């Protein structure tokens, strides 16, 4: 007969707490006696001799030899993988050992952004971008890979991976989508690998499925309020639309503002059938004579004929 | 209540190397969410951050290039402290160095920000010889002041406290001058009332760190 | 050679006035991640300030604010005080180093403190240390500012030339500065002679503290 | 006579770090002169039948040594159990125990603490604050809350749910009711967690926002007909610049005040410069519409005035 | 994708206990983030749950207390399968039984549901011996039909193909009855249209589980 | 005894309108908890439509809708069909009991479907199954509407009061029924006779299917 391996380690106290020093122990037992030879390797590698000592017992047949290295708790839970090698006439045989996996680990997150209207429909070059926040700090390790629905080829992405101060990774791609190609059905897959992922991690967006209604507009002033003369608030509602994904912005002297200068809000649910959102932007003297006039713009997918609606108020 | 302890040699010889421990009170070093830091600040340089360890599933280390050749930061899960140790260190390797806590302040969470530190070490590097201070006393002769000489001490804390920390009213420790010589000088007064006089003797309490200098010396109201 | 992030070594307020200092990275740090400010009365440890951008944590006087804008940043002190005066220093991650990066400092002055003199005290040679046969006299420089000030010595009605060394002075917990003074001598020369004195010259006007052997 | 040693061994982990079959846990005695020794295995305390364990002694020499095996399907061990091993000797006794080894990085406890409502603190006058725990590990019991006042005054008596959730965490709730002065003046009422899973105690903190109170101004919309399509009409409320964030808002009909499932209110948003702002919908009925036009969206909040209210309405002319 | 499979018998004499264990691919037992259910239903009692089992940070389980004190759910961790036992059984513990997964959907998650689930499982509480089927073939312008007789068994599921299951057209396997003297007996119709009487042949294939039998018989006309 | 949440056993339709489903129990379940709504087509296992109160997974048609107020919630079915029959089941997570509710079950019938006679097809007693002593006379009944279906064995032109058994109908996927009934025959008692019928009834009547062993 062949022997066997098994290694054994020094274990955690009540409280489940590692000691200082983790002592692994390798049992090569139940065989022929002579010639045994026992390596330990280091995440594959050779070891310094000095803190490995054998050891065998036997009773008649029975022929058992131990090894044992000690680790200080450090190399151990530096998540080092520890293999015992042992040569027995002419042959090898293995166990390795590592550090015991976490049950209950948080665990990572993936979002795959939707395009938005203003990227699908006004400047047309849309995008999305599946972001993964949460990996272990260590690069190259991850595989983020995108596909159709459609097994048609996809354009070439754009990745980053970038530590975070907190201590983990986040792996960002993005995606260039066709803009027609969106509109007709097509399904993008993202697709994520990495050694501690149990399972592949897929996320995958689409095109909102529905009864596509195109939106309302109500634009505003307000009743001036005392002590500012020179600063007024112009509302707008827009409801009544679907899918919920909309864009909207606010134009002075027919140009876009820039989109820190309003606050919309998230489209929300309608109690009926439907969503809606509201913005407000804030003007002032300068922007009251250039012209008294102010846009508010909605980019929305059943906004017709040209995908957009806008309606105008002044004061 | 986190708090820090620094430890270490004030004194370290060209070509060899520095060694700093900072003990961690009221959270520790395991613990996922912070992160412990090494950075120091020579006047030179300004304030210069040097590395960190932390614990997340296993035990990572990041460091600046510079030191990345020269430098290891190890967690001591024992004890409950981390520590530093720099290789080679040269002259410009002279500074203060600080251990400190990168962390929550929570709700909104995951914004990190260094909240807590160690009081500093002074780590010099000269060949030469740590020596300990002559120390006299300096007599009386507003209401009255009397005074502690600490005199050709290398390398530099010398702390001073008066009465063995029981008097902290009216007592300026000053900086240190360095004679051409290259030894270290400096001087601790305190301000009492001369109605104060003759109820109590007061003591000057110097210690010299890295010579384990300790001795007291006692302030007499000199002849007759 | 410097810092990675870049800050005006100095900055000037007048009391109640609002300062701001500022802080210029790139995207790998400024750019992509959050800013914080650290405050550093020297000698004691750097204490946080603003984290995030914006952000106070705890226990830190509202008159500190900060903003970010693409790859700069700016601490603004609002409605200054004299405990005010200090080292300002900015930091971010960096994602390029994966690194923490430091700005080069900032030190600020709250000008139009009133002109304070100082208060010289000056001892004789011990005791002891006469027997050791080396005397030394002290002058200690207590509470001035501007904060610079000359020092000479007096044997008798002469000067002093060498055996002397002088601190460059040192700002304190109530912002006004410290110094002091050290004359070697050998214990015959502080017989040899009548009277010996410290003189300290601060802006214009000179304190001088002086005393004799034997009492 | 050398004091025996007692250790426990494992079955360890697989080169990728998973748990093997079984798990056998060897105790160790060694280092002795003989005599009697007995090894007995408890888990968590109580005794486990002697037949899952085998005893093995080896004199050699002058001294003596003394293993133990015990076998442990992978679901015991990993049911988080303490074994410990306990030998006796001389009169003496002596033990070593094990379990499971923690998680380097888990999940991860969030604790949320409330401010009361405007409503609540100054119309209703019985303002409460909440704290509120989630996804703590499904064991009842174990979970301690206390609530302090920063003033170490006397707090009133709260009341505590512990409610075990479907995706296998428990959250735990304590309310308490505030003295109703106390908040407006100063006032810090802290919360502390403690639980044996967590690594330091959990302590959030709650109090009345200190700032620039600057008061609301609210104005009432509608929006112009979009006529047969339905019925009824749609109506909206700006209500902004106030200072600090605490803000409550309702809709009254004939001093009706309707429930807060008719409107959507938004949460108080940030402004570029100074202020706050929310924006409020409700959708009126036809019956309403004739019955009374007239329809009133108040805004309670601090820095209101007289009442801590503002006021206002509107309907179609 | 993921796919659960039961097992067990389905026969169970009155006392005695009731095992059945579901094997599961495309996921772990041992996984966080979802939760293992045995669940049955009678036409009496309806659709009731039973049990729940599942990892964390340890093993826990929660059951339907209900009945807390005959049920055992526990997992296989090293084969990926959980098991279900449930002791001192009467015939009102008759059900299918099916195995079924609890777990999130995605992105706002935390909500989860029982989104998988197994075939189901006949267990049958009698005293009652397992009887085999007898099993008889039978002779058969518009089409033809013909199919095997499938007579006098014991507890039931009974199904059947034809000639390893190619010929899905026209196929009706017709529920069983219940005798008098209890026992089951049931029926199957196969239609071909005439035209090849002698271009095809058929052999119905009658698979009783729990008696072991498999006797697969070829129809043949007159 | 019974179950937790209540829902009512029977519910019906009409093939073009809309139809909802009433589920109501405690606190302990449906208000602090949300609701999910499933689909069983006997034979074959629960099918899930809606989860936490509103939501549709993939695979599932928007027509099937879901609301909650308070302690009760309704499954809302538009626009029906024909394999819209089925057994409905909703059920919550209830935190008091620590453990999953359902809900008692409604039935769910489609009317408006037309009236479809069954089909009759009978066999004579095998070419086996002789030998083997005794017979059976075997008669099989398909793709009927109602599910009402009686017979009445008779053999020649004298009905059999006695040696008879039934089922009572069984659904089909396409919507039809499907029904058995089986006569114990001994071959004396066989051949001592010369013909034999079915006699159905589907609601007002059909005819039979009559074989005799003419071979
Ligand atoms: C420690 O390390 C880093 C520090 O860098 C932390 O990083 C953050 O982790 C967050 C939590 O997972 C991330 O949150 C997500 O951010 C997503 C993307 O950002 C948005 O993208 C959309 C589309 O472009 C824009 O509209 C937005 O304005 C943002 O640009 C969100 O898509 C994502 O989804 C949301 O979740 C929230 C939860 O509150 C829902 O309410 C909401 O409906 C939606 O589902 C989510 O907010 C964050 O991006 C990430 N930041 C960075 C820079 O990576 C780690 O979390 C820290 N880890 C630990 C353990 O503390
Ligand atoms: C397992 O499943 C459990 C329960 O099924 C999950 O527990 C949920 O976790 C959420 C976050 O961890 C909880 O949401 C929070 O609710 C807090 C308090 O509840 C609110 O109270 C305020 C007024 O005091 C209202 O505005 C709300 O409508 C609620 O009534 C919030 O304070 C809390 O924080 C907020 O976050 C938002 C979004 O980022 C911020 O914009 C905002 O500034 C605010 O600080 C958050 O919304 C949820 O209640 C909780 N479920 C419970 C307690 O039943 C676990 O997450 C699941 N675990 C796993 C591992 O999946």
């Amino acid at each position: 007969t062949p022997p066997t391996v098994k290694i054994l380690q020094s274990s955690c106290d009540g409280g489940g707490h590692f000691p200082p020093t983790i002592q692994l122990l390798c049992l090569v037992s139940g065989y022929t006696p002579g010639t045994i030879q026992i390596t330990w390797l280091e995440d594959g590698q050779v070891m310094d001799v000095d803190l490995s000592t054998a050891s065998t017992t036997q009773e008649g047949e029975l022929a058992s030899t131990q090894s044992e290295l000690t680790l200080s708790q450090k190399h151990w839970l530096s998540d080092r993988t520890y293999t015992c090698q042992v040569t027995y006439q002419g042959h090898t045989f293995e166990d390795s050992t590592k550090k015991c996996a976490d049950s209950n680990p948080r665990g990572v997150s993936a979002y795959l952004s939707r395009p938005s209207p203003f990227d699908l429909f006004i400047r047309k070059s849309p995008t999305i971008t599946c972001l993964v926040v949460d990996l272990a700090p260590s690069k190259g390790t991850v595989q983020l890979t995108w596909s159709r629905a459609s097994g048609k080829p996809v354009n070439h992405s754009t990745r980053k991976e970038e530590k975070q101060r907190n201590g983990t990774l986040t792996v960002t791609s993005t995606l260039p989508v066709g803009t027609r190609d969106w509109i007709e059905g097509e399904t993008y897959q993202c697709r994520v690998t990495h050694p501690h992922l149990p399972r592949a991690l897929m996320r995958s967006t689409t095109k909102t499925s529905g009864p596509r209604a195109a939106p309302e507009v109500y634009a505003f002033a307000t009743p001036e309020w005392p002590g500012s003369r020179d600063k007024r608030t112009l509302a707008c509602l827009i409801q009544n639309f679907m899918p919920e994904d909309i864009s909207v912005q606010w134009l002075h002297n027919e140009v876009q503002l820039p989109d820190a200068r309003h606050s919309t809000t998230q489209p929300r649910k309608t109690k009926g059938s439907g969503f809606f959102v509201f913005s407000r932007l804030e003007v002032t003297r300068a922007e009251w004579e250039q012209k008294d006039e102010f846009i508010c713009r909605a980019v929305h997918e059943a906004a017709s004929p040209s995908q957009t609606v806008q309606r105008a108020v002044s004061v | 209540q986190v708090q820090l302890q620094q430890s270490g040699p004030g004194l370290v010889k060209p070509s060899q190397t520095l060694s700093l421990t900072c003990g961690i009170s009221g959270d520790s070093v395991s613990s996922n969410s912070a992160a412990w830091n090494w950075l120091r600040q020579s006047p030179s340089r300004g304030l210069e951050w040097l590395g960190r360890t932390y614990y997340r599933s296993k035990w990572y280390n990041d460091y600046a290039v510079s030191m990345k050749s020269r430098i290891t930061i190890n967690p001591d899960t024992s004890r409950n402290q981390f520590s530093l140790q720099l290789n080679s260190v040269t002259p410009e390797d002279t500074a203060v160095y600080y251990c400190a806590r990168d962390g929550e302040i929570s709700y909104d969470y995951y914004y990190y920000g260094m909240d807590v530190w160690g009081r500093g070490t002074l780590v010099t590097v000269s060949s030469a010889s740590t020596k300990g201070p002559s120390v006299f006393p300096l007599a009386p002769s507003g209401t009255a002041a009397l005074g502690c000489l600490v005199k050709d001490y290398f390398p530099e804390p010398v702390t001073v406290s008066w009465n063995s920390g029981a008097l902290t009213s009216g007592v300026h420790t000053f900086p240190a001058v360095l004679q051409s010589s290259g030894l270290y000088s400096l001087s601790s007064v305190v301000t009492v009332p001369s109605s104060s006089l003759g109820t109590q003797t007061y003591i000057c309490n110097v210690n010299h760190k890295p010579s384990n200098t300790k001795v007291d010396k006692k302030v007499e109201p000199k002849s007759c | 050679a410097q810092s990675v992030l870049t800050q005006p070594p100095s900055a000037s307020g007048t009391p109640g006035q609002r300062v701001t200092i500022s802080c210029s990275g790139s995207s790998s740090n400024i750019g992509n991640n959050g800013v914080n400010w650290y405050q550093q009365v020297p000698g004691k440890p750097p204490k946080l300030l603003i984290y995030y951008d914006d952000l106070l944590p705890s226990g830190v006087s509202d008159r500190f604010s900060g903003s970010k804008s693409g790859t700069s940043a700016s601490l603004a002190i609002s409605g200054l005080q004299s405990e005010d005066e200090a080292d300002y220093y900015c930091e971010a991650w960096d994602d390029s180093l994966d690194g923490v990066v430091f700005g080069g400092g900032t030190k600020l002055t709250v000008l139009g403190q009133p002109k304070a003199a100082p208060s010289v005290t000056l001892f004789p040679p011990s005791s002891e240390e006469l027997q050791a046969n080396k005397a030394t006299l002290v002058c200690l420089i207590s509470d001035f500012y501007p904060g610079a000030v000359t020092v000479a010595w007096k044997a008798d009605s002469s000067p002093v030339k060498a055996g002397v060394e002088t601190t460059t002075p040192s700002k304190q917990s109530n912002n006004k500065y410290a110094a002091s003074s050290y004359l070697s001598l050998t214990p015959e020369q502080w017989k040899s002679h009548r009277s010996y004195s410290c003189q300290v010259t601060h802006e214009g006007s000179t304190v001088e503290k002086t005393v004799a052997p034997t009492e």
